[PDB]
């Protein structure tokens, strides 16, 4: 469940 | 870069942070700042709040039957994160971007931990017991209600677990050694030793080297030699308490005659394969259930105080000499033991 | 198994050219991919790990970078000594898988 | 430091050989062997590894119960019995050190040795 | 109507009470008033006291040679019988008829519980122990004494039990059911459940029928169907902690089969016949060692805070859903569970 | 709600007999069910009874042994099992429903059916 | 056993009027008193629990009370339905037990 | 010992 | 006149003290008062301290691996030796011949117990267990620092154990005796009985004779009379505790007939030697392992308070009648077991 | 309060022999039997003890295993058994009380009894 | 090692 | 063992007069000495217990007194009735141990 996105510079 | 993300099973709230292990360096320890992403127009008349708790825990979420829950409590703090609050606690750079990713949805959410408070822990749950064992733990808590006082939901709520940890200081300290003098009760004639180590701080599963060295000027004989590495662990909840317990030692049948004198050097390491079993042993922080080394030595802030709230581990190595007929003497040191600062 | 593709399977350009190696996940795997090199007859050597960071000792001109569930290795100036073949794991799930691998002159 | 492989050569259809791999300069409490192989000109795949810090195995799923890995920790080495070669398995093989602390791609890798199988 | 009445083996002091299962009302509470005799002249010079105290108690009093007595008091009070007391806390009608009865040797006393108290409750005790095990139990005592510090005894002090106890409110709240879908990681294909209850509220013994509904659009099989009846014993004595206990449950072999939906109801009865054995599930208010039902479920006022010390003890149906090959389900739905106001 | 009997009828002396009462609009987990019987004519006898939610089972002294109690909680019914009957135990035998949170008297009464030895 | 006495073992009286029947118990049972009424073949019915408080539906011209250890249940206005027998019991200890009975009747 | 006594009406 | 004496294993700090074992008399208790000795240039401008410590222990310093004390602290108090202070707390007799002897390079130290503390006590160690076991232990700890809170190096501290224990009183109390009926139910038929002590007070190991009388006027047969010594320890460490065991008993078959009296005296001694294995009995004060006598009844003062804030341990008689088909009938008194003021 | 000695006399080596000895107005529950000896003439020596209190025994060196100490504490009496006497250990022997609590020198001494071998 | 030593009348 | 020195053998005197007695511990015994007095052909009796307290009953003409390992018996002023002999022991290591044993004598 504990998941990671994006973030772009 | 990357960001965690959690969220309730409604979907109308959701939880972002930078990092799962934060690190401290007894002068300063990381926040831990992120943002939270609400449905403004389901919370309704509700308020969101996010909150930190180190507990010193007990049993497991498994839904098991056990007597779950030793529920103590060091150290919580509460943040309302919406309806929007004043300024503080101003925004840093990872919650810029992250507020220019998400748009205002999102609202920023901020805490520090306060400096005496331990590192992740866990006892090693033992085999006759079912489940998860005692160790405190970090929790950041996020979840809508009217009031702080009301019951919580699932829908509700989004919890998320996070570690607090310890690299290897900039430089190492003075070198570890002891030494000692058995003279009996009136003879001049007399048995004396000594032992001394590589370093103070050692990686984990790197061999530790002692050198050993015994003066037998008497009549007596050294009949054995052990090395022993000991693991305490200073656990305090509302009295003092402590448990100790060996986790690696050797044996040696090089006998010291009367009137003799003798040197070697043993070598030994501290590993978790031949210890699977024993209760009691001190385990570095886990997240769910993963397997991690040997306990990672807390060490003492240089404003020391009390500093325990929690459970304080460290390592000492001590060498027994077993003499023959009487005369049994032991010498014991301290090290310790955790990994350097990634890069 | 987490299977893993990579493409094109042969390529070649000159001496300073900047070059794209792409390496391609069957599923949604994190930031733990590496890259090696290896040499016809010899024994490899890593070049990237965590898919960013390159490793110790390598001529910065090797570089990667990680775009979502696709992984690029780009050489930023060939040089005479990179004809090589190269290739791509996964490493955060067991067993690890390596790709069908690519070639350079 | 250095690791090197030693050990093969020629094998029977059915029969099984022994491999070693003798490690230099690391040790096996704060490190890992992994093994891995390659036929000619393909692209090389993973097969065994042990981790003797937790103490636990693996091995690949085309290969389990009929491989075995060991490695002893005092004479700083990893063997691995190859039981019951076949064709299928012909290949060259390595073993390569990994970082327990951790894992990080495997960074040191033996000179290769191969693993004929005919009659 | 009828009166309840101890006294000394003296016979000089001598305490009626009006009832012994007193009831809560969660605005308010019924008191403990009553009327104490004392022989005017056997008193001599001492004073004259009732006091109530609600303990966290271990063990019995058979005079047995057990671990006896964790007696942590939650709450204790006192009233001074004589010499006579100012006008505060004037007498009821029921005061001031046993006044009549009994004449002037007689004085009223009085209490009010505080609404932050629990019931009545005991754990049942384990068959490998002897004697009683814990429970928070009301007493009430009443001695003729020179300081409120000074020794007791026997002839001195009178000794009498008594209960609170809490019964259903007169009108029902929503009924329970909940709702699960639990998808695959990556495929629209899922496992879609639902389950309910006739009604929040039962009477002890009275049969739930548990709806059940199953809609298994996915292609793995649902291998056993369960339900329990969960007993949640929350101890707040120092520290949190709950110990919670399968009271009751049935298996359901009617497996779902791939691409397929299914419901039914089941019929399960809470009841303690069964569970004679099993150390830990919490009993209802005893007086000294009678057969009682399993625990009425504590309700919280509707002014929430804690509201909590030593025992809270509440139920929840789950159904659980096994899976082949992995990928299990269950749901979880609360109910309340005490007796009709008697009338 | 409603309480019926059977299995009354006509026995020999040192003979055995079985008797049955269903139960339909109580529960036999929130109740119990007393067996009472009455010599024609004569003032009614407690005999037998079955308190299913504790689990136990008390009878006289007059017949303790010799009768015997049961009950399904699945059917909702109970029964007993009456060895080497006798002239002494010949009656009309009624089954009935008692509250069980809290006792307050017999509220239910089956029709009664009678025990014949000859 | 707590044994029963009860009396009068038959009793008389016309419409309208107003009729007693005592129960005493051999011991000092407190309050679990309990009376019934049987008529001649039928199953019975239970009139008085606790020996105070009247059963539902009964009409309320019955009537019941304790004293001390003797036990009183009187007929407010008797009826023409009420010529039938009735019964004592107590029901605090185990084995529970019985009236010796008393008939009631025109003259 | 718990007893009972007689509150009159 | 003599004295103690005990020095830091590196001899350059050592402790004078005038006697291992104080009395206290429930209005005074004799001070712990001594002289401390250093090398005025080791020292090298670091504080020397003293430390009066009350600490309810568990497990030995054996350095065994055992999970060692729940150590909670009941008292502690400090005195700043070197640097001198100010004149208090002016030296005592015992004082100044010490320093006759030691000159000016040694320093006097102070302390009063507070009146209200236990006396050394120990429970026994059940076999089941390793090494010590818990009970309430005096020590004084000298140690030369920068500050308080400095980590304490052996060779920087020192340490030593003393006791506290009571004494008979000068007079004796009134003579402990005791009475009861058991009239049968409704009857005049009874059964009565009686029961004294020669004295309130003994000395460890000398004989108690218990008198008793029987009367009975009833049908009822006593099978056989029991005669036993209970021991009661009254625990407060965290919250109000009791453990009470036999330490020893008689039994005879002399039965009493229906419609007859009766009366004998039964001899009976409390010693160690039979109950070498029992767990919870508790033991007078031990300086290091060493037997002793059962612990001796440790008194309140005049003014009661709550007279417990460790152990607090006391002894009464009990004799039980046994009776036929049911109806035993027993009676319990009070004495006290002391060694005297010795001479 | 007394001490009080019996059976002493003649033995031939080889033989064995048992000595008693009964206590008076005092109680073996806070108190000791302790025995020591002395050849004719000679100075005394110590041999054996009984604690009752602790329950432990002891002896000495010369003679363990090969003498037993024993009381009875209803008849308020000890008893030794002398196994396998030779030359060496023909001696008068005495039986004295020492306090318990705590130890103060042997105060009650009995009259001496004689072992001829 | 607790000693003793011997202070003057 | 602990062994045990007394000494001087033999002594003689006169009455009134003031006589001296050691006792040399061969180890460091604290003090846990006691002193007894023998007549011939008959039972002893206790003098001096602890090193330095006289025993009820004894004239105090009779007194000891530690120093350091060597342990001295006196007597203050000699009697027609002291001519016996004395026996020294130690207490603080089982076994104890009784000295060599010493006579005093008029002339």
């Amino acid at each position: 469940t504990t998941a990671s996105s994006s973030l772009a510079k | 870069t990357r960001v965690f993300k959690k969220s309730s099973p409604n979907g109308k709230l959701t939880v972002y942070l930078g990092k799962r292990d934060f690190v401290d360096h007894l002068d300063k320890v990381d926040p831990v700042d992120g943002v939270v992403l609400v449905d403004p127009d389901y919370l309704k008349d509700r308020k969101v709040f996010v909150t930190l708790t180190v507990a010193f825990r007990y049993g497991r979420e498994d839904c098991d039957v056990l007597g779950l829950s030793f529920r103590k409590d060091l150290f919580i703090a509460n943040y309302q994160a919406f309806p929007p609050t004043p300024n503080p606690p101003p925004p840093t750079r990872l919650q810029e971007r992250l507020l220019r990713k998400l748009g205002q949805h999102a609202h920023p959410f901020f805490f520090t931990i306060p400096q005496n408070l331990p590192s992740s822990v866990t006892l090693q749950p033992g085999p006759e017991d079912t489940g998860k064992a005692l160790g405190v733990d970090f929790e950041i808590r996020a979840f809508v209600a009217k009031s702080l006082e009301e019951k919580s939901h699932k829908r509700n709520s989004v919890r998320l677990v996070i570690r607090k940890v310890q690299f290897a200081p900039e430089k190492p300290g003075p070198q570890p050694s002891a030494e000692t003098t058995r003279h009996f009760l009136m003879s001049d004639r007399s048995l004396h030793l000594e032992a001394s180590l590589d370093k103070e701080l050692y990686y984990h599963g790197e061999p530790l080297n002692v050198n050993v060295h015994v003066t037998n000027n008497s009549t007596k004989t050294v009949k054995k030699i052990k090395v022993s590495v000991r693991q305490y662990a200073d656990i305090v909840l509302f009295s003092t308490a402590q448990y100790k317990v060996p986790v690696a030692q050797v044996e040696q049948d090089d006998q010291v005659s009367p009137s003799s004198t003798f040197s070697k050097v043993y070598t030994i390491t501290p590993f978790l394969a031949n210890n699977r079993e024993k209760r009691g042993l001190a385990l570095d922080g886990k997240l769910k259930h993963e397997d991690t080394n040997l306990a990672s030595s807390t060490i003492v802030k240089e404003g020391a105080n009390k500093e325990v709230l929690g459970i304080l581990v460290s390592y000492r190595v001590k060498v027994k000499l077993v003499v023959s007929r009487g005369g049994d003497v032991s010498v014991e040191l301290p090290f310790v033991l955790m990994h350097p600062k990634p890069h | 198994d987490i299977q893993m593709t990579q493409s094109p399977s042969s390529l070649s350009a000159s001496v300073g050219d900047r070059v794209t190696i792409t390496c391609r996940a069957s599923q949604s795997v994190s930031s733990a991919v590496a890259w090696y090199q290896q040499k016809p007859g010899k024994a490899p050597k890593l070049l990237i790990y965590s898919a960013s960071s390159l490793y110790s000792g390598v001529p910065s001109r090797f570089s990667g970078s990680r775009s979502g569930t696709d992984f690029t290795l780009t050489i930023s100036s060939l040089q005479p000594e990179d004809f090589a073949t190269y290739y791509c794991q996964q490493y955060k799930y067991v067993p690890v898988t390596f790709g069908q691998g690519t070639k350079v002159e | 430091v250095q690791l090197v492989e030693s050990g093969g050569g020629l094998v029977q259809p059915g029969g099984s050989l022994r491999l070693s791999c003798a490690a230099s300069g690391f040790n096996v409490y704060s490190s890992s062997i992994h093994w891995v192989r390659q036929a000619p000109g393909k692209g090389l795949e993973w097969v065994a590894s042990i981790s003797s810090y937790y103490g636990y195995t693996y091995y690949a799923d085309s290969v389990k119960g009929r491989f075995t890995i060991s490695a002893d920790t005092s004479k700083n080495t990893a063997y691995l019995q190859m039981n019951s070669l076949r064709a299928e398995d012909t290949a060259v093989y390595y073993c390569a050190r990994s970082r327990q602390f951790w894992y990080s791609g495997l960074d040191y890798w033996g000179q290769g040795t191969l693993v004929t199988v005919s009659s």
